[PDB]
């Protein structure tokens, strides 16, 4: 049969042909009906929409380019829009269009209805071991599969993860990723999620998403994360520390794990040694999982969220709602030309 | 216990990037 690395060389192929020639303004802003605010952040909303012609509802992430600009993030939100329109896995949302006006820029995902990750998480406390697993073989197959096109993603947490109606994984949030070949140096991410050579202002690599992989698991696992301290200046103390204390009710397996990916030692990290990230899926822990049938989503999922139809949200926080505006002049027109 | 002093910690909700 094909081998994976003869499947990844494909996939290489297909991603480099979207990131050479990006898709641009392939929709507008009134063939969508917008419906509730899914979720916010620094830069704007993400809202659940509907398509006027198809009745498909969609999840449309709206930037204030005036606000990019403001907290220079300009070539971060370039990185990920050119990534997002490129990439094709299981366990990544799907990017159906994107256009700008005078005011915002807009990306319309699948929508991905179940919520966050972090939701589930918090109001269930923590989740056993074969249910993280269940989602930790989704980010180790899709760190693989973006590592391979050169794609370090930079931002992993729940928050950052959405359930789907199968009960799986969808990835979401590239406003960190960029494609790097070398090391890199930006300090960006989440406190909990930082490997100790960002905080140290190193250079580093797709090492550091590894890292993160390990912070997800404990938290998934325990019900907080390893870090935690109300000053993040305090967190930062710890992750450098080398120290992790483990749950009693962590398996020996579990730890090991952990412990491998919560390297502090960048060069004796799981994920960047010889075998890359073939020493992760073949740990003891991962021992039960079927790789393949996770790719293929063939196995059960721990839970299916609950849904009472198309365009219910039941899964997500309600926000405050604010109309759009959009102004009658064109704003960082030149800043955003490839958008 | 650790889950009480993270429960009663500033880090329960969404957490923003740096
Ligand atoms: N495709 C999607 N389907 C459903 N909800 C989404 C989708 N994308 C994002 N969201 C919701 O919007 C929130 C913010 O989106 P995102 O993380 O991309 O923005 P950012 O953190 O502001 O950068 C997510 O945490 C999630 O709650
Ligand atoms: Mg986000």
């Amino acid at each position: 049969q094909e081998s994976v690395k003869e499947f990844l060389a494909k996939a290489k192929e297909e991603f480099l042909k979207k990131w050479e020639s990006p898709s641009q303004n392939t929709a507008q802003l009134d063939h969508f009906d917008r419906i509730k605010t899914l979720g916010t952040g620094s830069f704007g909303r993400v809202m659940l929409v509907k398509h006027k012609e198809t009745g498909n509802h969609y999840a449309m992430k709206i930037l204030d380019k005036q606000k990019v600009v403001k907290l220079k993030q300009i070539e971060h939100t370039l990185n990920e829009k050119r990534i997002l329109q490129a990439v094709n896995f299981p366990f990544l949302v799907k990017l159906e269009f994107s256009f700008k006006d005078n005011s915002n820029l807009y990306m319309v995902m699948e929508y991905v209805p179940g919520g966050e990750m972090f939701s589930h998480l918090r109001r269930i406390g923590r989740f056993s071991e074969p249910h993280a697993r269940f989602y930790a073989a989704q980010i180790v197959l899709t760190f693989e599969y973006l590592h391979s096109l050169d794609l370090i993603y930079r931002d992993l947490k729940p928050e950052n993860l959405l359930i789907d109606q199968q009960g799986y994984i969808q990835v979401t949030d590239f406003g960190f990723a960029k494609r790097v070949k070398g090391r890199t140096w930006t300090l960006c991410g989440t406190p909990e999620y930082l490997a100790p050579e960002i905080i140290l202002s190193k250079g580093y690599n797709k090492a550091v998403d590894w890292w993160a992989l390990g912070v997800l698991i404990y938290e998934m696992a325990a019900g907080y994360p390893p870090f935690f301290a109300d000053q993040p200046i305090q967190i930062y103390e710890k992750i450098v520390s080398g120290k992790v204390r483990f749950p009693s009710h962590f398996s020996s397996d579990l730890k090991d794990l952990l412990r491998n990916l919560l390297q502090v030692d960048l060069t004796k990290r799981f994920g960047n040694l010889k075998n890359g990230v073939n020493d992760i899926k073949n740990h003891k822990w991962f021992a039960t999982t079927d790789w393949i049938a996770i790719y293929q989503r063939k196995v059960e999922a721990p839970f299916i969220p609950k849904f009472k139809g198309p365009g219910d949200t039941s899964n997500f926080d309600d926000y405050e709602e604010e109309e759009i505006r959009v102004s009658i002049n064109e704003k960082c027109g030149k800043e955003f030309t490839e958008f | 216990t650790t889950y009480a002093d993270f429960i009663a910690s500033g880090r329960t909700g969404r957490r923003n990037a740096i």
